[PDB]
């Protein structure tokens, strides 16, 4: 660990890879927080249980990867990374996000796959992250997805695979940039008609929605195809049916 | 003697257009998509051919998933997405990759073999069934 730090500043390596190095504490990484010049830091597959506020000193980080650790909480300072574009917090033990986490001004890709997160885990300003184009919330404990999801207008990818969702917010229909929507393995029974305003039938687009207790006609339309689903959820009969299901 | 067209391969006598090193008849200097001539309008070179303003935007506007910029070099197409040659890497360890590498699809993201080997057992067992 004392060899990847000394070599990085004299030869000016912008990317640092310390994956699978048995690191349990970033402070034990000799001279790590003096590398203010780095733009990418990979600490995946280690034994971190927390992230120190010293992470704020690495102000030029553009890619930050904490995949597969045991991180239980994050410092507020995590939102001070002005140049941060990619943040991978996948496969950890997070059930909360720090205060003002949504203050990240340049975040494009946020991966929160496989944690212990629900809607209550999100801070009030979480949906200030309007620069996001990819948000992965797969394998979590979301029962209800907040309507403010509609505020992420630049979102192209949204994954809610294997959660505890009983319903989808209609505000998802406001995501005009969406290419991928992953909602398999939930407890969804009906789809909001507003979703019909979107079109995910393209060859470059993705709509996976298996393993859900869909109502019979929706299941039939799925057996027919995605185009048939989107065409069906736009229909008047289905609007009336939806209105009856809500009441 | 006189410059010769590179499209129909015949001598010119009148107006000589000059583009991409080769000379061109004005009516024979055309876009590769729509057979419309440029006739003075700006062309857009791409690996040897030229296109009009819109077609080039349509068929060369692949955007890198990593750096979120328009790819100028060779494009790597995988999992309904595109990467730059120097940007394509594992989504879990950021190790550079090629299509000749054996990665797995995870929510339409590339994951290197080693990383997927490091995945939890229940997750992999559930992913088998998907
Ligand atoms: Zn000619
Ligand atoms: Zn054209
Ligand atoms: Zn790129
Ligand atoms: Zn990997």
């Amino acid at each position: 660990l004392k060899k990847l730090v000394e070599e990085s500043r004299e030869k000016n390596q912008p990317e640092v890879d310390m994956s699978d190095r048995g690191i349990s504490n970033m402070l034990d990484v000799n001279g790590l927080f003096t590398l203010s010049h780095i733009t990418q830091l990979v600490l995946s597959h280690n034994k971190l249980t927390m992230v120190p506020p010293n992470i704020a000193e690495l102000k030029n980080l553009e890619v930050l990867n904490f995949f597969n650790n045991q991180i239980e909480e994050l410092p507020t300072q995590i939102s001070s990374l002005q140049k941060l574009k990619h943040l991978n917090l996948g496969m950890n033990r997070l059930n909360t996000l720090p205060r003002g986490f949504g203050s990240l001004p340049a975040l494009e890709v946020l991966d929160l796959t496989y944690n212990n997160l629900s809607e209550n885990s999100l801070p009030g300003n979480f949906f200030y992250l309007t620069t996001l184009r990819a948000l992965y919330l797969s394998d979590n404990d979301f029962e209800i997805l907040p309507p403010d999801i509609g505020k992420l207008t630049k979102l192209q990818i949204l994954s809610l695979r294997d959660n505890d969702l009983i319903s989808l917010p209609k505000e998802i229909g406001e995501l005009t940039q969406l290419k991928e929507l992953h909602i398999q393995g939930n407890r969804l029974t009906v789809l909001p008609p507003e979703l019909g305003n979107l079109d995910l039938t393209g060859q470059k687009q993705v709509f996976k929605a298996e393993n859900n207790p869909w109502v019979t006609p929706i299941a039939d339309q799925f057996q027919l195809g995605v185009s048939h689903v989107f065409e069906y959820i736009r229909s008047e009969t289905y609007k009336y049916l939806y209105g009856r299901h809500m009441q | 003697g006189v410059p010769i067209c590179g499209a129909c391969r015949r001598p010119i006598e009148g107006r000589v257009v000059n583009a991409m090193g080769k000379q061109w008849h004005v009516e024979h200097f055309v876009c590769a998509k729509c057979e419309k001539p440029f006739l003075g309008h700006r062309h857009y070179e791409r690996k040897g051919l030229a296109y009009c303003e819109t077609h080039y935007n349509q068929l060369f506007g692949d955007v890198c998933f990593h750096c979120n910029r328009v790819i100028e070099g060779d494009v790597v197409s995988a999992l309904n997405k595109a990467w730059c040659v120097n940007c394509f890497a594992c989504s879990t360890c950021n190790t550079k990759l090629t299509l000749k590498n054996k990665f797995v699809e995870f929510d339409m993201k590339p994951v290197c073999k080693k990383c997927y080997e490091k995945f939890p057992l229940e997750l992999k067992k559930r992913l088998k069934k998907l």
